[PDB]
This record gives C-alpha cells, structure tokens and sequence, in this order.
C-alpha cells in the first residue's frame, strides 16, 4: 500500500494487491488530518478535469479527421453520423459500413454531430482548433493539480469558506457561463444555422467572425441588430424580440428547439444566477450567514433543528459527497426526460439511434450516482458521526424512530409490488385461460391514468390562456393535434396515456421504493442494531459478524449498497425498456404523402405491454432479431458484445452464489501441485476476501447486464431507424 | 435622441431611484427607520445605487408584465 | 480582502507580482512614447506589412530579449550572474551602477514618481487598448472627436 | 535515475510486454493472414 | 442442460428433414441461441396471444412460470 | 577534481551533485538527471562519446559537397560485412566497457566539438526533411534575405 507505510510494508499474500487498489482513493483512512485530505481531493478533481478535457479533445479531433460531419451537414436526413475508423486487420474492416457521404465508418450515437450543427460549426478546421484548445486545457488542469499539492496547497480555512464558494459557483460559473454561451448563440449559432436551414451549404456560409465584426451581414435578418445604439439602453426591449422569442414547440424543418428560444433562455438563466449569486455573507458586509439562517429554522416537531449542520457540512467530505451525488444523479435523470420530450438540437429527434442511446445513457449515470449517495451517507454515519462534538438533533429522532421508517417503507413496497406485478400475473393468467374480458386492459376492465391525462390536457390549452406569450406548446407530447416531421421521419407527436401506461408507472414507483428501502436501511442501521449493538466498531466495509444470532451476513452498510446496486439495475433496466417500446410503438415512424403515420411496431404497446408474455415476445424476442442476425454486417460487433455480455453476466453468478471457503481449499490442492515442481510463488495465493467476492460479483453482473442491452438497443434502432 | 434621450437615460437612471425608496426609510435622527434601515437592511447605499440599476430594470420589465 | 497575503508562497500572495508591477512601470512607459513617436513624427509631413514576416523578428525579439531578460532574473534569484565585463553588484530591486553611465541618484524617491509615471502610463497605455479596439478607430481620432462633441 | 527504471518494472511491465507481444502477433498476421495451418 | 440441448436440436433438425442447419449453426454459439433457442420459441410464446388462445397456452404460461421460480432463487 | 567555477550552462546556479566537472566537458547539464547512478553515467558517458566521434565523421560528409558544389552491390553485402566488421569492432568495445592533467583539456575540447556535429548533423536533415533543399549553399544563399 503506497499510501500508508505499514500498508506498503511488504507483501506476504495476494490479498495485499487487491487491498492496494481498493483503498487507493480512501483518503480519510490514510490520515486523520482533515487539511491533508481536503488538499488531496482538491488536486484529484484537477486530475479528473484533465481526463475529461483530454476526452473532449479526442471527440473534436476524431470529428475533424475521422468523421463525415461535413458530408452529414449537407444531407442530415439520410446520412448516418459516423466518427472513428477501423484499421483493416484480422478481418476488422467489416465494421466499417455504409453511413453515406462516400465514407466508411462506425455509426455513432453520442450526438456530437447534432451538437456541432447547433454550435454553427462548419469545417474540420474549426473542429481541429477546438481539439487543440482542449488539449491545451488538459495540460493546464493536470499541471494545476501538481502545483496545488507540492507548491501551493490551500489552507483548511480556504476550503471552509463555503459562502464565498457558493456565491461564485452559481454565479461565476453558472451565470456568466450561461451568459457567455448566450452570446455565442445569437452571434454565431443563430446566424449560421439560419443559413443552414436555408440550404445555403457550409462552404457558402460566411465565417462566424464576419458576423460579429460588421453588423451588416447579421442585420438583414433579425433587423433589431440594425440600431447601433441598440434599444437595450432605451430599456424598451420590445424591439429585440426578433432574434429571441418565447415561441417554444419545435421547428418543423430542423426538428430541434428554436435557438431563437435557447438564447433568450440563457439570457434569463445568466442574470438569474447572477442575482442569486449575491446572497451569502463575505467581507464587504452585504450578504447572509448560512450558519445563522440555518439555525433559525426549528420546530415543535424538530425541537432544535439544523443547529450544528454548518459544522457537519464543513468538516466532513462524505456528508457533502452524498448530497451532491444524490442530486447530480437526480439531475442526470431529469436531463434524460427533458431532452427526449424537448429536442434541443437540430436533427436530433429525427436521429432515433442517438435519442435511444442518449436517454438510456443518462438514466444509468443518474441511477449510479444516486446509489453512491447511499454509500457516503452510510460512511458518514460510521466515520464522521459524533454526537458529543457535533450534535444536530435532526439526525437524532431519525435514529430515534428508525425502526419505524423502515417498517413502513417495507410495507409500501409490498403494497406496490402486489399492485404492480400482480396485475400482470393476473392478465397473464386471464389471457392464458381464454378470458380477455377479465384482464386489466383498455378493452376490458380499464384503469385509466386520469390524473396524468388531466395534467397533459392543461398543458395543451396553456398557450394563449395561462400562457399568453407562448405561441405554441412546451413539448409536442403535450401538443394535441400538432405533428412535426423532419425528413420522412417523425420528430415528435402527442404521447397517449392508457391503462398500459398506468401499470408501468406503478412499477417504477415500486422499483424506486425498494431501492430506497435497501439503501436507507443500510444508512440508519449503519452504527447500531438490535442484532448488532456495536456495528459501527466493525466499520463501514466488513463482511459480517459470524454465523451467530442465526446468521449475520451482509449486515454492513457496504452490503446494503451491494444489494441495492442490483435493484438500481432492475429499476433502470425497466425504465429504458419502457422508453424503447413506447417510443417505437406510439411515436417513432415514417410519415407519408397523405399524412398517414406508420410506427415501427405499430401501436402494439397498448394491448401487449400489459402481459409479461407480451414483453417477452413482442418486445424481446421480436426486437432481438436485429442483434442476433447482425453477423456478416457492419453491426457485427454488437452481435458479439451481445454474446460477450451474456457471459460476463453469467460469470458473475459464480462469485455471487458461492463463498471463499471452497476456493481457498481448492487452491490448497493446486499449491501442492506447484510445490511438487518447484513452482510455488513466495507470495502465497489467497482467495478473494468475503467482501471482494461480492464486489467482483456485482460489477460483472452490472457490466454483463448493462452491456447486454447496450448491444440490444444499438443494434435495434440502427437497423430500423 | 436629444432631450428625449436624456430623459429616458435619466429615468433608466431613475428606475434606480425608486428602489432607493425601498428602502429609503429616513427618520434621521428620529425616529429609527434610518438606523433600522442601516441595521439589517444595509450592511453602502450606493451599494444600492448599484442594487438600483440591477433590479430596477427588472421591476420595469415585470411591472409591464405583472 | 484582496490585499492580505499569508503565503509560502506560490506567487499571488507575497511580495513580487508587485515587483513586476514596478517594472512594467517602465516599458508601458518606453512602449507608450515609443509608439507615439512614429505616430506624430509623421504628423509633420488590419494586417499591415514591413519586412519578411515579423514572426521572424520575433524569434530575434524573443531571442536577444531572452539572452537579456533571462539573466535579469538570475540576479534576483541570486545576486551574481558572472558571464562575459558584466558587473551587477546592485540590489535586486534596482541595479543603477554600470548601465547608467555617471549618475547614481535614487531616494526622493523619484521611484515613487517613477511608479507614479508607471501606473498612469499603465492606464495611459491601457487607454490605447480598449480605446482603438471596441470602437474601430485609433486613440487619437475619438479623443480629438471627443473634445469636438463632448455631449 | 535508478528510480525511473524500477518504476517501469512493476505490473506496467505486463502492459509493455503484452503490447510488444500484441504488436508481434498482429504484424505476423499482416505478413501471413488467414492462417489455418502450418504448411512448410 | 448442454446434453439435452444437443440431443433435442440435432433431432428436431433431423425430424424436419434439415440436418444441414444443425451442421452449420452448431459450430458457433450465436447459432445455438438463434436457430435453436430463438427459432423454436415462436409457437411456444404464442400459446396465448392478445388475439387468440392455443392449446400451447399451458406451456407458454409454465415457460414464464419457470422463469419466475428461477429468478426467485 | 571539484570546482564551483566551471562555466555552467545556466549561470547562478547549476550544480547537480552527480556532475562536478571531474569529467571533461562538464558544463553542469542534466535537469532530468538522465544519469544519477554511476552505472547510469559511466554508460551515458561512453554513449555521449562514441556518438560524437561518429558525428564528427558525419560532418566530414558535409565537407565533401563543397569540394564539389553508391555501391558495387548496394546495401545487402555492404551491410553484412559492415555488421560483421563493426560488430567485432563494437564487440570488443562492449567487453571493455564492462571490464597527465593535459589530457583533460584535449578530452574536454573533444566533446564540445563532438557535441557540435550531432547538433549539426542533426540540423542539416530536419531542415532537409519536409523542405526539399540542400544546405550546401545556404550559408550565404539564404543570407540574401530572411
Ligand atoms: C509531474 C510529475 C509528478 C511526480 C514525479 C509526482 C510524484 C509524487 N506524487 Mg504527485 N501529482 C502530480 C504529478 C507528479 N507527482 C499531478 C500532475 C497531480 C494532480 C492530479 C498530482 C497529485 C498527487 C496527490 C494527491 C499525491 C501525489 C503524491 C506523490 C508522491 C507519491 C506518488 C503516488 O501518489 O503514488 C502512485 C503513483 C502514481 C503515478 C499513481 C497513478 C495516478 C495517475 C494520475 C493515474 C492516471 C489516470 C489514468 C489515466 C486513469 C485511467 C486508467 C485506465 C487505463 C483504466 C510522489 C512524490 C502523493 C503523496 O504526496 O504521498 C503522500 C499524494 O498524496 N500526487
Ligand atoms: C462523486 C464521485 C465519487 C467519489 C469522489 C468517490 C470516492 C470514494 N469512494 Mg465512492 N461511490 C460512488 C461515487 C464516488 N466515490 C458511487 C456513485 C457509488 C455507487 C456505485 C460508490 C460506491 C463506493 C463503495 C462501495 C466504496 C466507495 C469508496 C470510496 C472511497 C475510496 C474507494 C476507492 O479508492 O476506489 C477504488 C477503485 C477501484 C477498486 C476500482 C474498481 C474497478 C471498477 C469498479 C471497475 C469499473 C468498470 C469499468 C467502468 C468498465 C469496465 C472496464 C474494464 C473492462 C477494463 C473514495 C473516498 C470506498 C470507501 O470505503 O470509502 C471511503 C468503498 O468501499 N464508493
Ligand atoms: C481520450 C479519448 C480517446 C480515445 C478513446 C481514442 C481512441 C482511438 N484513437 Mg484518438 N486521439 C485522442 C483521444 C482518444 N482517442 C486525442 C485527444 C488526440 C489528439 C492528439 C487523438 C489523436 C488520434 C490520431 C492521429 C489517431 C487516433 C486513433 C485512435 C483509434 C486507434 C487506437 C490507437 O491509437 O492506436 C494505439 C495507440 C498507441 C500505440 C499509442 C499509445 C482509437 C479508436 C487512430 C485512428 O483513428 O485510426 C484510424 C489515429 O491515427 N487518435
Ligand atoms: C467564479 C469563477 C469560478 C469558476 C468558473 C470556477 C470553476 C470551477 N471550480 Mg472554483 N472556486 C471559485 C470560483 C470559480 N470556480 C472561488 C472564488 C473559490 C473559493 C471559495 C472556488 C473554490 C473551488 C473548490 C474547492 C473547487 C472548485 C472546483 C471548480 C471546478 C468544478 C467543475 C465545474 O464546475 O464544471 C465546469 C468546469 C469548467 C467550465 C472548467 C473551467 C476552466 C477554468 C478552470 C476556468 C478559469 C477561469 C477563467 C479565467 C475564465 C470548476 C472548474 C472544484 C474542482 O474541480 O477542483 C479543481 C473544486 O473542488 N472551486
Ligand atoms: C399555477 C400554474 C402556473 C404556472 C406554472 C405558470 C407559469 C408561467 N406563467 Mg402563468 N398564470 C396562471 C398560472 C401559472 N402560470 C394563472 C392561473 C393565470 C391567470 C391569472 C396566469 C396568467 C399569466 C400571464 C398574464 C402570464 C403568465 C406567464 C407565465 C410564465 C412566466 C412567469 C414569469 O413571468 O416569471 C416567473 C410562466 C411559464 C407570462 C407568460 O405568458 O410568459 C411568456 C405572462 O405574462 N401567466
Ligand atoms: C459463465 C459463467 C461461468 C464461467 C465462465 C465459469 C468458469 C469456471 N468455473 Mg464456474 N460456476 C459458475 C459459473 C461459471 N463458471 C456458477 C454460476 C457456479 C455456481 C455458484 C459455478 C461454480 C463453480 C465451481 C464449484 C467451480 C467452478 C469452476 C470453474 C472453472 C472451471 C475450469 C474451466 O473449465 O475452464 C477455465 C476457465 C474458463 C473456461 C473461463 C476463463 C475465462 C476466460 C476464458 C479467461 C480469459 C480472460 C480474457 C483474456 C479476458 C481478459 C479480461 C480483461 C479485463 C483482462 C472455470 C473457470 C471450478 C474451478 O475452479 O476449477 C479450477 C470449480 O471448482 N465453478
Ligand atoms: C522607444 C523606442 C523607439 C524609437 C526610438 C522608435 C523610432 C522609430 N520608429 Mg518604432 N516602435 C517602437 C519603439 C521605438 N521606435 C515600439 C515599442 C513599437 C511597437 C508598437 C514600434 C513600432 C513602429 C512601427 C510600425 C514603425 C516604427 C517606426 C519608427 C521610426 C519613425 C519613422 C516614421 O515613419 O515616422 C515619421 C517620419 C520620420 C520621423 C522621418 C523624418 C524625416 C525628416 C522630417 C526629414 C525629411 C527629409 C527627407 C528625409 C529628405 C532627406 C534629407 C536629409 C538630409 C534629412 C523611428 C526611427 C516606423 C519605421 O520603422 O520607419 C520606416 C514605423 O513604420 N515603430
Ligand atoms: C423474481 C424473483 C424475485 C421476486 C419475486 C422478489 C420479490 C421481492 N423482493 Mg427480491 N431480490 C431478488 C429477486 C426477487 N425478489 C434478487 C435476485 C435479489 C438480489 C439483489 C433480490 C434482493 C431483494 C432485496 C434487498 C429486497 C428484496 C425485496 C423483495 C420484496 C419486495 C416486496 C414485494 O413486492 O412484495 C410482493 C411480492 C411479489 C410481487 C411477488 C409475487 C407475488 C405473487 C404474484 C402473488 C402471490 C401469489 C399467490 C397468492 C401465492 C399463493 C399460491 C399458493 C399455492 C402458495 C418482494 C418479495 C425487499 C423486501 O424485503 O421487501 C421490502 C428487499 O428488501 N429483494
Ligand atoms: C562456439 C561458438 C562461439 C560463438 C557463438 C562466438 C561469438 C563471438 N565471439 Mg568467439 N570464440 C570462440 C567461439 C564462439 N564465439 C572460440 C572457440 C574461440 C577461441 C577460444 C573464440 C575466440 C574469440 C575472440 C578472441 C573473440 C571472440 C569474439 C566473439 C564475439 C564477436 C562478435 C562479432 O562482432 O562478430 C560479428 C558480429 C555479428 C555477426 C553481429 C561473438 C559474440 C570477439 C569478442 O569478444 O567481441 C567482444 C573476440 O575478440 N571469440
Ligand atoms: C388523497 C389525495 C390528497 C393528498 C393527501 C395525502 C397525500 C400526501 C401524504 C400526506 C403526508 C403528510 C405530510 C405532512 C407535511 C409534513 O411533512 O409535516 C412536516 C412536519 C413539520 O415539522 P416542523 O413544523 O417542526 O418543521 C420545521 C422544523 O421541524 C424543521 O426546521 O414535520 C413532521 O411531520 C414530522 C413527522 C414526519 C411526518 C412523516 C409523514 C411522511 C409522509 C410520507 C409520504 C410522502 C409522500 C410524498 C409524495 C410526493
């Protein structure tokens, strides 16, 4: 263990090697010095930023030299977005497929092509520069971490000034960041894209900087720019309304949100974050003591409340990390459900392959981060919770009636589980016995989601009534009778909600509640329990406390994250499935000359997603045919990864269904065979630890499982869309 | 432009002036509305010549919208 | 509190960086009048091109300047240099002897007026910047035009 | 300078070794691709 | 499982008078999952349909039943 | 044989403990330390030497194009004989590596000139690559104008 001297000491077993990586980032276990830790993590963030910066550089670089972005620009409707090319070795070249534009490459789903068009990027020259600028930044970030750990590391007092940090981050980064981007839009994005929508061709577009210098070129369209003095200083602001609007809805030619709206959006967001930035107290008087305000809230129910919080969230990283992970993950989820319903990029909605993979990617990232909040919340209870020095009282009570919260949450899951999954087992049984009248269906006993249907109804009648400035709807899923069709593809359409939609939402209610149960139970009972009164002394990550008390396996808070990790998989895995089928069945499709719309699966969602057999046949078995028939084509890799994931998955069950006692005894026989032939390693081979075997197990389970759909989805939408 | 200009540029500099009146307070030295308006209100008030031209353009923007 | 340091220090807090402030007191000075010199010596009687490309001069602008401005640090970092006739016995803040002929003359402070000439020439030459930039016309056009139509 | 060498002598050694091995194998396959047998 | 898979597939290809499909698809694992697992499931999983109900409805239900007990373990 | 006086590359200061000017040509250069082990240096030394000796000759190849302003069996044999010959040559040199105050001057000077050819021999080609033009004339042919 490099980090610690005794840890580094010497290796006698192979366990040392596994431990070395397991506690590599466990900074608070290497020192008790808070300042040393804080200094460590601060530099670590720099090293992170460098990697993602380098990551961005490669995306821009590949877009420049190894992509057909220019080719896609002239003909976005039926050119397939492709970056990265494969060298012709051991038969690889088959992965290079027809993507249009006289180019051989792998079709991509990151969506950079749609991003770049929105930014008004037109040439590889421009992409080439942005790649270098990113590399230059990557060099800075990496250097910056070295400088703030070996040359000039900040005091603990520096990090503790949370007020000053808050003011900046939601103003200096958010506000000006939104404002700065707002400027690029109306000066570069909006002018250039306006040309692109007129079929002018990229090379026939003037360079972005010519729009900024002379107003002439930018003023002929959006004639508010004509006045040099500008009506801004007149503070009338009504004149500006040509380049920015509150039109909403969707452009019928590009299928994305009007940049005419996004610019206005950021303009508002910017100063809204600039004003909200002027809140907390610093040095020049004006502002708030968050310590003071927090103290003020108290209650007949809470007694003292929030008192002492400021002390906790200024001396414990795991406390801050849990909160941030809980919402950053939650934010990623609402991002997924806002980009599908309100396509913000040109020719994004039309590109079905990108949309499925974008929504699905954000759902997992959001799902994982939330699970991580459970871990560090539990780590805080084990390592940083001290009532003697930092009592809160809010935390108390919670611990006081913890057997109550879990017991109730236990019940809700059983109620939800029955009233969700049971309905399906009902329908599966009534249909098998030949009685569809009996089933919970739109054709039989229907359970209409009238509440969701009512909220959508008011969103439709919103423009003009409760939203005068809004000419059109927010999203066309709330439209009513509107239909956008970019190319021969359908960008968006009002999404109906039936009894089949009532069931699946109740499954998400369920899966989320159970996931919450497992994780929350591990956080509250992390220190003490009737079973184990001194669990906190065993630590956060320990396998057990023996077979005693009937058996105390996975009593650790670590193991609660372990169990809740599978459930977060079970959860999302069915959200993305809901997304895939519903969009294919009732939204995505081709529109004809007459106006008749044919969907990919043809509206079979409403009466076939109410059955379990229906998902197993009309969804899995049906939509798999692509992946399992992708051999000999450009999507060959997806077919292999589909098989490859099924293996790393079943490979996990080996670790999950067994224990290390068997394996260690097996190794004994194998070490003997080695000692016979002088080939016994001085570093004695040991089996994985009880806890590691669980860690190894869940990783491969998630990998094989997640990866397996990845290949599922990406083979499906590409071959069909 | 001319006089008209200088009259809007002075009322976009007097859009400022009205949130001077919130809080203006006065009562100097008696009663206390000043000391009270210099107690919690204001920790100076050309920080509110500055808080002026910020929110004032907003108040006009909203008073037309409200 | 922008002013108060307390650093080791990676140089944002301690004494230098106001040291530089002292010395850009001088080439914002030589830079200014040295830039108006071609401007109004022609008063009596945008790429723009001179000789070759002036990136080549650069290599010789950052060459000699290198061989020059380099050493200067050396003194700072540590009194002696010692390579050439070269003497630099003066203190790191200033080394008047040997490159100022016959004079030797600093205390009034003048230095306080040379840093005063300093950061007014900073804003004088910081004038020149934003001046001829966001407008589109040079510093002497709008200035002449500004006493022309004040209001 | 003793230090850099050791540094290159840990599991990294494995990557360098397997990179060198891969390069050898791939290049062999370039010169002799689609090899189902040893015919000499 | 491997024994019974191997016995059944080689016979149902023989019974259909098409041993050619087995001889070519059994040499790679995608063949097993597609030409054996996927291919013979169609009539099974349509034991009961949102349109009709066959005599194979028992087996379609038990098929899902077996999945449920399995995952419960 | 130690002295703080050696003309360092970077004046005030430049003292790596490994370098000391005991060696000839010691201008105090090695931030990287590319040889802080005596096994490290003793090898680098020989390495930095043989190179130079060769580079000189390479220079003696720049001497021939100004005298005038390639085989009887191209490569192949010409190399094997070379390999077979310089082999044995370099062979023994290898075995030797692992098994007057006046002379210091000579050797200090030898390295520096030698250092020159390498920088030289180098220069003539990374000026020749990408830029198809000989250096033969350039001294006063490019001196006509930058
Ligand atoms: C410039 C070269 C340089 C050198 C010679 C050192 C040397 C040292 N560092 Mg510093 N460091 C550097 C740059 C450097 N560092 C930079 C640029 C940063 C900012 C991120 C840091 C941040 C840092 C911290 C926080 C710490 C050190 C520490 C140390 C000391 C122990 C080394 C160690 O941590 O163990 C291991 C050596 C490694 C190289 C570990 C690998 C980490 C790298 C970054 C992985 C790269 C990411 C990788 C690409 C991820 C993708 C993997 C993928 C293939 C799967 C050692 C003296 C530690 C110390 O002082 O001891 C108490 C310590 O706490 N360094
Ligand atoms: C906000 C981001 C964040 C940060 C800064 C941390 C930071 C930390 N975590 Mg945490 N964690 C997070 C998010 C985060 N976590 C989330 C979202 C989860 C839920 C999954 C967790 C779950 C978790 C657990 C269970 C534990 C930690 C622990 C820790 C601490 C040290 C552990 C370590 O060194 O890593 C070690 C790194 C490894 C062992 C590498 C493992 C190999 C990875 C998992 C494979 C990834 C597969 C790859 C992506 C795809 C395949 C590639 C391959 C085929 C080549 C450290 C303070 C440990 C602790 O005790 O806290 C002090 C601890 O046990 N975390
Ligand atoms: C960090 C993210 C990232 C990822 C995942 C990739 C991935 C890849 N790159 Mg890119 N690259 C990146 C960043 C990245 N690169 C950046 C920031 C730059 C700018 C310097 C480049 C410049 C670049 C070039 C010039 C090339 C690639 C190539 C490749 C492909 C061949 C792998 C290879 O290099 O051979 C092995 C690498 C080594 C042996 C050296 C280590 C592979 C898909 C090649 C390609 O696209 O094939 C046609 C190619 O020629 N990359
Ligand atoms: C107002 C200006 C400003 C800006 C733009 C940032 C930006 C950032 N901060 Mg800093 N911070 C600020 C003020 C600011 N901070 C002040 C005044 C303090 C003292 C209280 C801090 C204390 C602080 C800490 C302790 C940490 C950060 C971290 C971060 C990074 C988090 C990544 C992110 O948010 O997304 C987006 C990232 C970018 C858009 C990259 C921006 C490129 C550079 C950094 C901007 C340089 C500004 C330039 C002159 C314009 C990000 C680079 C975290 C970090 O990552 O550690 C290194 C971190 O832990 N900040
Ligand atoms: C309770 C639900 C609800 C919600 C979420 C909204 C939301 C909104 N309204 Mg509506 N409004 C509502 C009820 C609601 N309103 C009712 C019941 C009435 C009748 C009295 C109105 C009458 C109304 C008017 C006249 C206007 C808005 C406007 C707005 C928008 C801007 C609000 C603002 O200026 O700053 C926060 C915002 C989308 C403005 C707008 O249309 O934006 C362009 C606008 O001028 N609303
Ligand atoms: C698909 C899942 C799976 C796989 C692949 C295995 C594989 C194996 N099991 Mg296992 N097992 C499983 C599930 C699985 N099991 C389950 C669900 C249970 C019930 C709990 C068990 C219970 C069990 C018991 C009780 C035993 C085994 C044993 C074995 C080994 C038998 C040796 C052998 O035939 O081939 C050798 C190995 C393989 C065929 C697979 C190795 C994987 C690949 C081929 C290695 C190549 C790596 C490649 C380079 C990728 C690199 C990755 C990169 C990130 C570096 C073999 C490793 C026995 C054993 O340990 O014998 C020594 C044994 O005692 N298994
Ligand atoms: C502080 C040091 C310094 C000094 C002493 C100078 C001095 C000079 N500069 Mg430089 N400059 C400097 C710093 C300095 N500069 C810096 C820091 C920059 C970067 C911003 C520049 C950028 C710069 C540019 C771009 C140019 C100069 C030019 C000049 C020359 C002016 C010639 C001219 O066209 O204007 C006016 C004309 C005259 C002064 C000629 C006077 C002629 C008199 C009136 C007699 C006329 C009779 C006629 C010649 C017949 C001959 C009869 C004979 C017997 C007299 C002059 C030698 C110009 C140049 O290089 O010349 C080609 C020029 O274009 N400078
Ligand atoms: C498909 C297999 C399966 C099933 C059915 C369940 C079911 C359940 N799990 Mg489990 N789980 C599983 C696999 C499964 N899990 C796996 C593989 C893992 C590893 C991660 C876990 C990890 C796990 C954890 C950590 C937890 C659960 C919990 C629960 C319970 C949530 C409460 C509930 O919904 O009750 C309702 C029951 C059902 C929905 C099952 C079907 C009910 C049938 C259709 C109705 C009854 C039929 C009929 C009347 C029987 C009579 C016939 C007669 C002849 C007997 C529920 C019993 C949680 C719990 O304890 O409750 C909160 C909990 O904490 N699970
Ligand atoms: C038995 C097999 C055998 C082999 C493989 C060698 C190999 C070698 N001998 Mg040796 N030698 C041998 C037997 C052998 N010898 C016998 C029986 C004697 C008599 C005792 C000698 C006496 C001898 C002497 C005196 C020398 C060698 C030397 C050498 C090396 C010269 C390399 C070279 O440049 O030539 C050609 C290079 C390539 C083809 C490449 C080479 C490693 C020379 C040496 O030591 O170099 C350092 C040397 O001087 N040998
Ligand atoms: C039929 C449709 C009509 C809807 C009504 C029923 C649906 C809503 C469920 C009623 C819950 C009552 C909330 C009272 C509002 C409320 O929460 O009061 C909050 C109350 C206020 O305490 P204080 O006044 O002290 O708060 C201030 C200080 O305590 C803090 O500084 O605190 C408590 O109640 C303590 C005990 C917790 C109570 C636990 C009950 C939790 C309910 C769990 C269900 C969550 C549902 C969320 C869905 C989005």
């Amino acid at each position: 263990g490099h980090f610690s001297r005794t840890i580094a000491k010497g290796p006698d077993t192979t366990t040392w090697i596994w431990n070395l990586h397991a506690d590599a980032h466990d900074f608070d276990s290497h020192t008790s010095d808070l300042e040393e830790i804080s200094r460590k993590v601060f530099s670590a963030h720099f090293g992170q930023l460098s990697i993602i910066f380098l990551w961005l550089s490669g995306m821009y670089f590949h877009g420049a030299r190894f992509s057909n972005y220019e080719a896609w620009l002239n003909d976005p409707t039926h050119i397939r977005p492709s970056a990265q090319v494969v060298w012709p070795i051991v038969g690889q070249e088959i992965l290079n497929g027809d993507v249009g534009g006289g180019f051989r490459g792998i079709q991509i789903t990151s969506g950079f092509f749609q991003i770049w068009r929105a930014s008004g990027i037109t040439s590889e020259l421009q992409l080439y520069c942005t790649a270098i600028g990113a590399l230059v930044f990557a060099g800075l970030m990496l250097f910056a971490g070295w400088f703030h750990y070996h040359k000039a590391a900040p005091k603990l007092a520096w990090f503790q000034d949370v007020e000053s940090m808050l003011n900046h981050h939601l103003a200096g980064l958010l506000g000006l960041g939104s404002l700065s981007w707002a400027r690029h839009q109306v000066h570069v994005s909006l002018p250039i894209n306006q040309f692109l929508n007129a079929g002018v061709d990229p090379k026939e577009i003037p360079l972005p900087h010519e729009f900024i210098l002379n107003r002439d070129l930018l003023a002929q369209l959006y004639p508010s720019f004509a006045e040099g003095a500008t009506p801004f200083f007149t503070l009338n602001w009504s004149k500006y309304a040509d380049f920015l609007t509150f039109r909403g809805g969707l452009d019928p030619l590009t299928g994305g949100l009007w940049l005419t709206d996004i610019a206005h959006h950021h303009l508002a967001i910017a100063i809204l974050f600039l004003i909200a930035g002027h809140m907390y107290r610093t040095n020049w008087g004006i502002g708030h003591g968050i310590k003071d305000i927090l103290e003020a809230h108290k209650g007949p129910f809470t007694g003292q409340g929030h008192k002492g919080l400021y002390e906790i969230l200024t001396t414990s990283w795991h406390a801050q990390l849990s909160i941030n992970l809980a919402m950053l993950g939650s934010l990623t989820i609402v991002v997924a459900q806002h980009m599908y319903s309100m396509p913000p990029y040109p020719y994004l909605a039309t590109d079905y392959a990108t949309q499925l993979s974008l929504f699905t990617h954000h759902m997992w990232i959001g799902g994982f981060l939330i699970v991580g909040a459970a871990a560090h919340a539990a780590i805080f209870m084990v390592r940083d919770y001290d009532p003697t020095t930092r009592y809160n009282d809010l935390l108390d009570r919670v611990l006081r009636h913890r057997d109550a919260i879990i017991s109730h949450l236990n019940w809700v899951c059983i109620f939800l589980g029955f009233h969700s999954f049971g309905l399906y087992i009902h329908n599966d049984t009534m249909s098998a016995l030949g009685r569809p009248q009996d089933m919970f269906s739109d054709t039989a006993i229907q359970l209409q989601p009238v509440f969701a249907q009512w909220i959508q109804n008011t969103h439709a009648l919103a423009p003009g009534t409760t939203a005068p400035g809004a000419t059109a709807s927010t999203s066309l899923t709330w439209g009513g009778g509107d239909l956008v069709a970019v190319g021969n593809k359908v960008a968006l359409l009002p999404i109906p909600l039936g009894t089949a939609d009532f069931l699946v939402h109740h499954i998400h209610a369920f899966t989320i509640h159970v996931t919450v149960l497992i994780l929350l139970k591990g956080v509250l009972f992390a220190r003490s329990s009737r079973l184990i009164p001194d669990k906190a002394n065993l630590g956060f990550r320990f396998p057990c406390d023996g077979p005693g008390r009937g058996g105390t396996c996975q009593v650790s808070a670590w193991d609660h994250v372990f169990l809740g990790l599978f459930w977060m998989y079970n959860s999302i895995s069915v959200v993305i499935f809901h997304f895939s089928w519903k969009m294919q069945s009732d939204v995505w499709g081709s529109i004809n000359d007459q106006g008749v719309v044919t969907h990919i699966t043809g509206g079979n969602f409403a009466q076939s997603s109410i059955t379990i057999n229906g998902w197993l046949r009309d969804f899995l078995w049906a939509q798999a045919s692509q992946v399992i028939q992708s051999y000999g084509s450009s999507l060959s890799a997806y077919g292999l990864f589909f098989l490859g994931a099924h293996f790393v998955w079943a490979f996990s069950l080996m670790f999950l269904f067994s224990g290390r006692g068997y394996w260690q005894e097996l190794i004994e026989s194998i070490v003997w065979a080695h000692n016979k032939l002088k080939v016994a390693p001085a570093t004695q081979p040991r089996a994985l630890s009880i806890v590691q075997g669980r860690a190894v197990g869940v990783t491969h389970y998630l990998l094989g499982g997640i990866a397996t759909t990845w290949a599922f989805f990406l083979a499906r939408i590409i071959a069909v869309g | 432009d001319f006089i008209g200009s200088s009259t809007n540029v002075i009322m976009v500099a007097s859009t400022t002036l009205m949130l001077f009146a919130g809080r203006f307070g006065l009562a100097p030295s008696a009663n206390r509305k000043a000391t009270a308006g210099l107690k919690l209100e204001a920790r100076g008030d050309p920080a509110g010549f500055t808080l002026a031209d910020t929110l004032a353009c907003g108040t006009v923007g909203h008073i037309i919208g409200v | 509190g922008l002013s108060d340091p307390e650093g080791t220090g990676g140089f944002i807090e301690p004494r230098w960086l106001a040291y530089g402030e002292v010395i850009n007191g001088r080439f914002a000075m030589l830079g200014a009048v040295g830039a108006i010199a071609p401007e109004y010596l022609g008063k009596v009687g945008g790429t723009y091109n001179y000789w070759a490309d002036n990136y080549t001069l650069f290599v010789l602008e950052m060459a000699l300047m290198g061989f020059a401005e380099h050493r200067r640090f050396q003194d700072w970092a540590k009194p002696g240099s010692m390579g050439k006739g070269n003497p630099a016995y003066p203190g790191g803040p200033f080394f008047n002897p040997l490159g100022f002929g016959k004079d030797e003359k600093s205390l009034k402070e003048l230095k306080l007026k040379e840093v005063k000439n300093g950061r007014l020439a900073m804003l004088a030459i910081l004038g020149y910047f934003i001046q001829g930039l966001v407008t589109g016309v040079g510093p002497y056009q709008n200035l002449l035009d500004h006493v022309a139509d004040p209001v | 300078r003793d230090l850099k060498t050791y540094l290159s002598v840990a599991p990294v050694a494995s990557t360098l070794w397997f990179a060198a091995l891969a390069g050898l194998l791939i290049e062999i396959n370039r010169l002799f691709p689609d090899a189902l047998t040893f015919p000499f | 499982g491997w024994v019974t898979f191997y016995w059944h597939w080689k016979h149902i290809t023989l019974w259909q008078g098409n041993v050619s499909q087995f001889n070519e698809s059994s040499t790679y694992l995608m063949g097993w999952l597609r030409d054996y697992l996927w291919l013979n499931s169609s009539q099974l999983i349509n034991g009961y349909t949102p349109l009709v109900c066959n005599s194979l409805s028992v087996w379609a239900w038990m098929f899902l039943f077996g999945h449920l007990v399995w995952a419960t373990g | 044989v130690a002295e703080p006086d050696r003309p360092l590359w970077f004046p005030g200061s430049t003292p790596p403990p490994w370098l000391d000017g005991s060696l000839p040509g010691d201008f105090g250069f090695d931030p990287l330390g590319l040889g802080s082990d005596p096994e490290s240096l003793r090898w680098n030394v020989q390495a930095e030497l043989v190179h130079s000796r060769w580079a000189m000759l390479g220079a003696a190849g720049i001497f021939i194009p100004e005298f005038l302003t390639e085989y009887f069996t191209d490569t192949t044999t010409l190399f094997i004989v070379e390999l077979v010959f310089i082999g044995w040559a370099e062979g023994r040199r290898w075995a030797d590596i692992l098994n007057p105050q006046k002379l210091k001057e000579l050797r200090t000077k030898e390295i520096k000139n030698g250092r020159l050819a390498m920088l030289a021999v180098m220069g003539a080609w990374f000026q020749h690559i990408y830029t198809g033009t000989g250096p033969i004339d350039n001294l006063f042919a490019h001196l006509a104008d930058p």
